[PDB]
């Protein structure tokens, strides 16, 4: 369960995005992201705060990054709080 | 004097967190250590050393780093002659990594500010394998030799301390004016025949005067 | 996103007039390109697991990065290491047969730098990497589209430095 | 199926085809006798495609054939070019289809999973569907090879 | 003044309590590793006047306008004054060596010396210079490694001392710039 | 995180050596300490109850700050600071049996300065508290696991102040 | 390491440690010496592991040094060597840690997606795993060999 | 430069080993010039103006010996030459007496620079430098008449 | 030309005096020592072309740039010009070999060796590397410990002779760059 195992491309697993992280890793970004929705206006649903910020885990903040780029979102500042890097063993 | 800041029922009433819009853990405004260092009109020398030397990039990770920066004006003070003489040698071309291990002795993993300083002192190991002590006695913080000018200056990862003159690692190799060479012989029968000691010789059985003696044989 | 098309309407929506001659010379330029772009997405989409293997052989293998010590020493940062090549070919493949590098602008470029100055991803590297796929790309594709291509990497490269 | 993506795309949608959608169905089934003619010509070519591709596969990579190799022997050389007829007849659907869904989900999701469970080396596969790709485009015209050469080049990319 | 004893109890009454166990286990490694403070300090007094006069001549071999006239260095009286300075920094960092703690060296000496040296025209480089000299000179004859001087000691890892040696030379050398 | 043992690793493993007699030193050094650090540990988790109490009752309580207008006042704001004197003891413990503080920079002193500058949380009276747990929890383990629990403490209330 | 799977555990569990995990830990703190008597002896015998392992791993499987194979030629094969003494390391660091968790990390997470990168048959590097196990069983005890042995065998079963 | 080099880094190594010399020097010799610069009155009264003065001395040397090794002075035009003369106007200080300092240390820079001077003879292999000496003393006419 | 025979009467001519009996001394030394340096000469001058064959095409290795198109090793006349220059510098290194001094070596190839390969174009470290292959397979081969070919010799100390090998090497190499 470490994500890497095993990458798409014939594997049975429909692609997906596949991160880094380690089995429970804790490494966290702290993250400003804005979002302006698109949903919105078709599905008439009650409006939410949409710039916030955040701890995003290390290993899936690789996705909910690309997601954000999907739905138009735009990031500010990306900073990794929780862990520490370029650590070969230990997280 | 002192409110506790709560939205409803918790004290007076003060929004919460002490801001106008009751909200924590906002983004941060400071930079990295090099725009902070980039912004400001002094550490321009120190912005163009961490240029050449490539540890531009070990500041601008996010784990905590204080660096122990001199100002502009410092790298002027290092213009006596005794400065002059220790860091002379490095305003010759090819010395980079001089360069890197002066530098790698200002950057000290971990957050050392002033009152985790102050009372106390303590010895931490730099970005380099040398070693420093820390230490603030009577509201006065010294990093190793120099004195500290202006107190914290945060920037996202750690702390910019500022100080009045370039501390010196104390295994600092000082690099050579001009390159050394090994001796040549250029006369092998007079100067390496002559120098070198025969076997017999060497017991003092035959006469002493043997003008030199060797103990290498290279270039 | 946006295209060279969407783009044209863009500026002559925003203008609110209608499609004028010159607009109509743009979106032409554009479709005269246009099948020389499709064959040039073909040819990269067929080899695109090559033009990463070639240019991490030609840029990344071999030297301090892959050593102990350097960036992709171990096999987790080698696999996401190579995992960012992929993405940088495909989005600009998108960015190539779109005609315009917004794509790149608002799905790759957006918050990248604040992740590998996070990290300690090497920029210089990366570059480095990305122009090995420059060439390899250009020799898949030849001279016209390899142009084409050229200015989405160099696009690319010009974000990240 | 060009048909069959256009609608799911609307049905997630949730709207009716649009205008825009229309025009890539009359293209498709405008190019419909063309793609019939390919995939014609392919079926009763098969028997000869399948054996040349065969010979230039084992000649070029005598690896696998020889003592050591999967496909030492007559019947590991039978089951050999028994898969390089798989993936001929998988072409031959995913050109009439006019989209790779077909070739994917029959012979392609899962594929590196079965062939490792096999012990396959599946580059020597993505060779052999490379031979049968050069005799297919000798089998056929200039703009019609570049067709049916890139439904090869798909399944090419998705073996590597 | 205060040595490592006074520093553990003053620490624990700005902590307003009793000093237990921890404070004490740092003490206590500074009482196992106090015999080789005490030859620390023995090799620091023994060679110091040689120390003195060495640095002192080094300073003004590697700056010889301070023996120009006009200098602070110039006449025989700036001379002699001079290498009694030295002579005085060595002898409260061979104090500071023994106490542990740097309150006998900020106490004493350093407070009041920067103002001293600016109020008299001394070049505070210069004096920084000397006590870097003996700095090295004393890290040397501190880990045996002098040239002139091998003394026979069983052999043990000093680094830690060494550090706080160069410490307190550190911070008479931070003090004067 | 890591412990002692996973520091020598990262040592020894980004030179790119193998394990030499320096670091084989460091981990007997771990493996003697070793059965010291879990008696301390399961005396702290014995007592954590009484700890919290008695360093409560010494620090904080009949003062200003659980008479009303402190930030002890009511009874969420009571609960809400024995319970991260909670967090302090457990981490603390954690950190001691490590042998290695960077559980400390990972879940707790992560944001935790901003968070009380945040709040009105006096830095001070925390710090205290802290200190009351390190003497009580001293009285508890003894002098040698009372001196490593100490470093600890010392590195958190290192951490707020 | 052991330890720190420990704390994780009860960390992301909010408790303390418990009495049981407490004992594991005061079981492997005093199982140490012996750890790193293991890992002493695969550190000063690691040149005998893997050349001799590498003998067996090129005379068990011909493939990859015979021409047109991923090992092929000297510096080819000094580089596979290399790779040999890389997992002999991360293996002792697995030994001294009491967990596989330094195995896993620096070496495992991510390994099949890096050869398969490389053009490496991943099978031949499990193959060269398992001849240096039975050169490092045959340098140590019974019961040694049998824990050591076992470190080789998780790498193993991650290979395969 | 590149021809420069161990010649203009041993000039700037003979100006820099010779400072509290020349400092000393040309304030001493200031104090000589004028008795009404000693006095009661003048700023040289005082020991902590004294103090100031010779920290002055070193500061314009210390900048001047910069501007030789980094070929043009506005390492010096930076802070130092601009807005100097509003401070010693600001304060009462004497411009006559700083601009006669400046052509001391002028003189005894570039007899130091040409071995000329009668007491300091370090061993240099000979050649030419009067463009180098014209650049010394261009950067000591530049701050001399910025006092002034 | 200069042996060491006419750098002891160059220096003696220099000192203006006659010869002397230390002088005299260390050329018995170099008489004494003899037929060791004729049997170096003999190792040397025996294996040379095949010492130029692997020095030339071990620099060829380490940089494939010369052998790319562009490259001065690039097309045969290149390549032959390339193993000309190999074998003369071992021809004139072996002279300095027998002459015991690099007077012979150096006017015919130490002087203006650097301005004709500038003016040709000639990469200075690939020929500066090339000296330091053949510099070591000749140590080898002068120390009789070539992996290749091992003649009998009767034992003795060649190291002497050795060194001084190296040096004409080093003196070469020097040169070039
Ligand atoms: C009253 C004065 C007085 C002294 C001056 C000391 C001198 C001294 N040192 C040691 C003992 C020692 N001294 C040192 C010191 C050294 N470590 C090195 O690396 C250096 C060579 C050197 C410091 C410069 C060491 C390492 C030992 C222990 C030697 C050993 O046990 O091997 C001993 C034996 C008793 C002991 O083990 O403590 C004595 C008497 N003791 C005194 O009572
Ligand atoms: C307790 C600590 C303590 C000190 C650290 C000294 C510091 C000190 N030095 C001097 C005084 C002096 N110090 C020096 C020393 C210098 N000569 C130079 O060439 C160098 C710049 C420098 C040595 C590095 C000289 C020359 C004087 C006499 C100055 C003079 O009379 O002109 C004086 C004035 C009293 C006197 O004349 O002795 C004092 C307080 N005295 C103390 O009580
Ligand atoms: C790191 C410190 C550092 C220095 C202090 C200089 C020192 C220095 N000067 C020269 C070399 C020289 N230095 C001078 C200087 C002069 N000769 C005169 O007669 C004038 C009195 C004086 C005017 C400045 C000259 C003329 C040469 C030789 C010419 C030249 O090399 O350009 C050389 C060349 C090598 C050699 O001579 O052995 C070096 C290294 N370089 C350094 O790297
Ligand atoms: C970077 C370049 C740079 C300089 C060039 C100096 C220039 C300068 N000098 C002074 C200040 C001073 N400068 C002098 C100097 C003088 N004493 C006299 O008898 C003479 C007329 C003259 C020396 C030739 C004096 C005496 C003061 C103090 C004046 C006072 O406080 O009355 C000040 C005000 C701050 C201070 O008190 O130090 C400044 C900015 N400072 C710099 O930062
Ligand atoms: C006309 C051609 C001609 C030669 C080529 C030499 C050959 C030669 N070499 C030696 C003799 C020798 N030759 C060597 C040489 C060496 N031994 C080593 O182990 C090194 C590899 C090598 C360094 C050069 C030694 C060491 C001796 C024996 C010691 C000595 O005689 O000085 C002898 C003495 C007689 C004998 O050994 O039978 C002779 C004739 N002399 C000649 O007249
Ligand atoms: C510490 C964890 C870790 C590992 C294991 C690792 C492996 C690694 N193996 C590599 C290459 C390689 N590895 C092999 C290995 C083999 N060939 C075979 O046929 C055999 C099955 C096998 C040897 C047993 C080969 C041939 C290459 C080079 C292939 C090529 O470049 O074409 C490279 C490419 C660049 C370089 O080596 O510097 C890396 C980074 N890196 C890591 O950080
Ligand atoms: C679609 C746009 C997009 C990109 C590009 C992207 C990159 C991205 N790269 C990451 C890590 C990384 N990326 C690299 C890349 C490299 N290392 C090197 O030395 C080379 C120069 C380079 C490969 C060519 C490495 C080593 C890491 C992990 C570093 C670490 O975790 O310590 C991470 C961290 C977590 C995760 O991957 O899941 C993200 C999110 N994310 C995005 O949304
Ligand atoms: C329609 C999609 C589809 C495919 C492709 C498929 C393949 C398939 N290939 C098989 C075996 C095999 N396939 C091969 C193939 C090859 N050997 C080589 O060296 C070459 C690279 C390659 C031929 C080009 C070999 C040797 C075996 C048998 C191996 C063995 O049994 O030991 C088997 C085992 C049992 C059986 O064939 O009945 C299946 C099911 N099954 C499917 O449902
Ligand atoms: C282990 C990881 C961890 C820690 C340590 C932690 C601390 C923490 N302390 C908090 C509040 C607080 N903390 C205190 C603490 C104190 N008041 C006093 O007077 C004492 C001097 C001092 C304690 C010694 C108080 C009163 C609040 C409540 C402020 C409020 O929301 O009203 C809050 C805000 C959430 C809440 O409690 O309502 C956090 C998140 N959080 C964590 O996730
Ligand atoms: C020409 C003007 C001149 C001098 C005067 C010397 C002064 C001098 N001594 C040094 C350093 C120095 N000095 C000594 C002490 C000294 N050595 C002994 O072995 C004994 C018995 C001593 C007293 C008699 C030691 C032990 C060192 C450390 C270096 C060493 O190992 O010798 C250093 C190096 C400083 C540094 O490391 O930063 C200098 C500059 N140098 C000069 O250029
Ligand atoms: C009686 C009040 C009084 C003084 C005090 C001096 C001060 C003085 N020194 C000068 C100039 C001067 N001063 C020195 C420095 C000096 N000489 C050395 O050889 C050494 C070692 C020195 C420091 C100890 C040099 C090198 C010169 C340049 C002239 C020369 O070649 O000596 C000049 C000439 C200025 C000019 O050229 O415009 C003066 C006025 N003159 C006075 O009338
Ligand atoms: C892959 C690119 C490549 C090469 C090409 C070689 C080239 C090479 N030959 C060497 C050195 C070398 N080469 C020879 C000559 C050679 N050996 C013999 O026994 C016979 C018969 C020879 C000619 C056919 C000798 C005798 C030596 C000395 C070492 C030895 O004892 O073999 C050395 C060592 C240099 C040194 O010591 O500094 C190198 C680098 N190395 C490479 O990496």
């Amino acid at each position: 369960g470490y994500d890497m195992d095993g990458s798409g491309s014939g594997s049975l697993n429909p692609l997906r995005i596949k991160s880094s992280g380690v089995e429970k890793d804790r490494r966290a970004f702290k993250i400003t992201y804005c979002l302006p929705s698109e949903s919105r206006l078709f599905t008439y649903r009650e409006l939410q705060n949409v710039y916030t910020t955040k701890l995003v885990p290390f290993s899936s903040w690789y996705a909910e990054q690309q997601r954000i780029q999907k739905m138009g979102g735009k990031i500010f500042k990306v900073e990794l709080a929780a862990g520490g890097q370029m650590r070969s063993c230990g997280n | 004097a002192y409110p506790y800041t709560g939205s409803g029922y918790g004290g007076v009433g003060v929004p919460y967190a002490n801001d106008k819009v009751g909200q924590l853990y906002k983004v941060t405004p400071t930079s990295n250590i090099v725009d902070t260092a980039a912004s400001v009109s002094i550490f321009s020398t120190l912005v163009t050393l961490l240029a050449q030397t490539g540890l531009d990039y070990e500041l601008k990770k996010s784990g905590p780093f204080t660096v122990f920066a001199p100002t502009n004006d410092a790298f002027t003070d290092l213009l006596n002659a005794h400065g002059f003489a220790s860091f002379g040698p490095l305003l010759r071309p090819g010395n980079t990594d001089t360069l890197r291990d002066v530098l790698l002795y200002h950057v000290v993993r971990g957050t050392y500010d002033a009152r985790d300083v102050v009372g106390k002192s303590v010895t931490v190991e730099t970005m380099g394998g040398d070693e420093v002590t820390i230490s603030c006695m009577k509201r006065k913080l010294v990093v190793g030799s120099s004195a500290v000018i202006r107190k914290d200056v945060s920037c996202s990862n750690g702390v910019i301390h500022v100080i009045k003159s370039v501390l010196k690692p104390p295994s600092y190799v000082r690099p050579d004016i001009r390159p050394q060479s090994q001796p040549m012989p250029e006369s092998i029968v007079q100067d390496v025949y002559g120098k070198m000691l025969t076997p017999r010789q060497a017991l003092g059985i035959d006469a002493a005067p043997e003008s030199g003696a060797l103990t290498s044989f290279y270039q | 996103m946006q295209d060279a098309i969407t783009a044209v309407i863009n500026t002559a929506d925003v203008q609110g007039k209608y499609l004028d001659d010159n607009s109509l010379d743009k979106l032409r330029g554009y479709f005269e390109t246009g099948e020389l772009r499709v064959r040039a997405a073909a040819t990269i989409a067929a080899n695109a697991a090559t033009i990463i293997k070639e240019s991490v052989a030609k840029a990344l293998l071999y030297s301090d990065i892959t050593r102990p010590g350097g960036n992709m020493y171990t096999t987790r940062r080698y696999a996401a290491c190579i995992r960012d090549l992929d993405y940088y070919l495909r989005y600009a493949t998108y960015g190539m047969l779109a005609g315009d590098p917004s794509i790149l602008d608002e799905r790759v470029l957006n918050g990248l730098k604040e992740t590998y100055n996070s990290l300690g991803v090497p920029i210089g590297a990366t570059v480095q990497a990305i122009q090995a796929m420059k060439e390899v790309t250009a020799s898949l594709v030849g001279t016209n589209a390899g142009q084409e291509m050229a200015v989405y990497f160099d696009y690319i490269c010009s974000g990240l430095s | 199926s060009i048909v069959t993506k256009s609608i799911v795309n609307a049905d997630a949608e949730a709207r009716y085809l649009s205008p825009g959608e229309l025009e890539r169905i009359k293209s498709f089934v405008l190019s419909g006798q063309r793609r019939l003619r390919i995939a014609q010509t392919l079926t009763e070519n098969r028997e000869m495609i399948v054996k040349k591709g065969g010979q230039q596969l084992f000649q070029k990579r005598t690896d696998v054939v020889s003592p050591g190799g999967n496909a030492y022997g007559e019947e590991m050389t039978a089951t050999c070019l028994r898969d390089l007829d798989y993936y001929l007849r998988l072409v031959t659907y995913g050109i009439v289809a006019g989209d790779v869904t077909p070739i994917e989900e029959i012979g392609l999701v899962g594929v590196k999973e079965m062939y490792n469970s096999l012990g396959t080396p599946i580059s020597g596969v993505s060779e052999g569907v490379r031979c049968m790709k050069d005799v297919a485009c000798s089998l056929l015209s200039g703009e019609d090879s570049a067709e049916a050469g890139f439904y090869f080049d798909y399944t090419l990319g998705a073996m590597q | 003044m205060l040595d490592a004893f006074s520093r553990v109890v003053v620490n624990s009454d700005s902590k307003a309590a009793y000093v237990g166990g921890s404070d004490l286990q740092s003490l206590k490694t500074f009482i196992s590793d106090g015999n080789k403070r005490l030859d620390a300090v023995n090799c620091i007094v023994s060679n110091a006047s040689c120390i003195v006069s060495d640095a002192i001549s080094g300073m003004i071999c590697e700056n010889p306008g301070l023996i120009a006239p006009g200098g602070n260095c110039y006449t025989n009286r700036r001379m002699a004054a001079c290498l009694r300075d030295g002579e005085i920094i060595l002898r409260y960092v061979s104090y500071a060596l023994l106490a542990g703690d740097s309150s006998v060296l900020d106490d004493r000496c350093l407070n009041g010396l920067k103002e001293t040296y600016i109020a008299l025209g001394v070049p505070t480089a210069s004096t920084s210079r000397a006590v870097s000299i003996m700095k090295a000179a004393s890290t040397a004859f501190i880990m045996n490694t002098a040239s002139g001087r091998k003394i026979e000691i069983a052999a043990g890892d000093c680094q830690a001392l060494q550090s706080e040696a160069a410490a307190y030379f550190d911070k008479v050398g931070s003090a004067v710039d």
